[PDB]
């Protein structure tokens, strides 16, 4: 099926109509998404089939066809772009300066942008176009707004 | 069955809509992958 690098929608026909459950990044022949989007299920790409290769519920990440390839990191200073792919809407780039998730195991970048649940897996990029992480796992703060982590895997 | 459809290239867009704030939050991550606020 389609193996070209880029951002893709993750769809399902198991519910009413065709519903977008998330988004992912195709890079170096490997499809990258969040675990809560697919629950580790196989994916279809036209006639082809993509099988899970690696995944971790705690990191909330999964790769298909090969190991996790994305290793760019947020520099902790510069603005980034969420390449948001919302359900039924065209892909749009939104620039923001990320905040911080201070955890007991170190700090993580965080983007304060609220999009529908089906936007999960949309990549966050640096000025070079490199994927520094995926959008879709985070928290809801006091006022009801959503703040996602800049979730990045490890490249072996 | 789930399927993928191409949505575009991954490129930085100069003159993109600049929005969102930068909050500093004390958070906790559980074994099920869920983030929570620590107070
Ligand atoms: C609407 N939500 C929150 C979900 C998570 C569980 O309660 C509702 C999002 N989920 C993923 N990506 C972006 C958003 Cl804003």
């Amino acid at each position: 099926g389609e193996t070209t690098d880029g951002v893709y929608r993750v769809m399902t026909r198991r519910l009413l109509g065709s519903t977008q459950v998330g988004v992912g990044v195709m890079q170096e022949g490997v499809f990258h998404t969040m675990w809560h989007v697919t629950k580790g299920a196989a994916l279809r790409s036209g006639e082809g089939r993509l099988d899970p290769y690696w995944g971790d519920v705690k990191q909330d990440l999964v790769s298909y066809c090969g190991p996790w390839k994305l290793d760019a990191a947020w520099d902790g200073l510069s603005e980034v772009q969420l390449l948001a792919v919302p359900p039924g809407e065209r892909a749009k780039n939104i620039q923001t300066l990320p905040g911080i998730f201070k955890t007991k195991d170190g700090d993580i970048g965080a983007v304060a942008l609220d999009y529908p649940a089906g936007t999960s897996g949309s990549p966050i990029l640096d000025k070079c176009g490199r994927v520094i992480g995926l959008y879709g796992n985070g928290v809801v703060i006091k006022n009801g707004s959503y703040v996602s982590a800049i979730t990045q895997g490890k490249r072996e | 069955d789930m399927y993928i459809e191409r949505a575009g290239d991954i490129t930085w867009e100069k003159d993109a809509e600049v929005t969102g704030n930068s909050p500093r939050l004390d958070v906790a991550l559980d074994e099920s992958g869920d983030f929570s606020l620590v107070e």
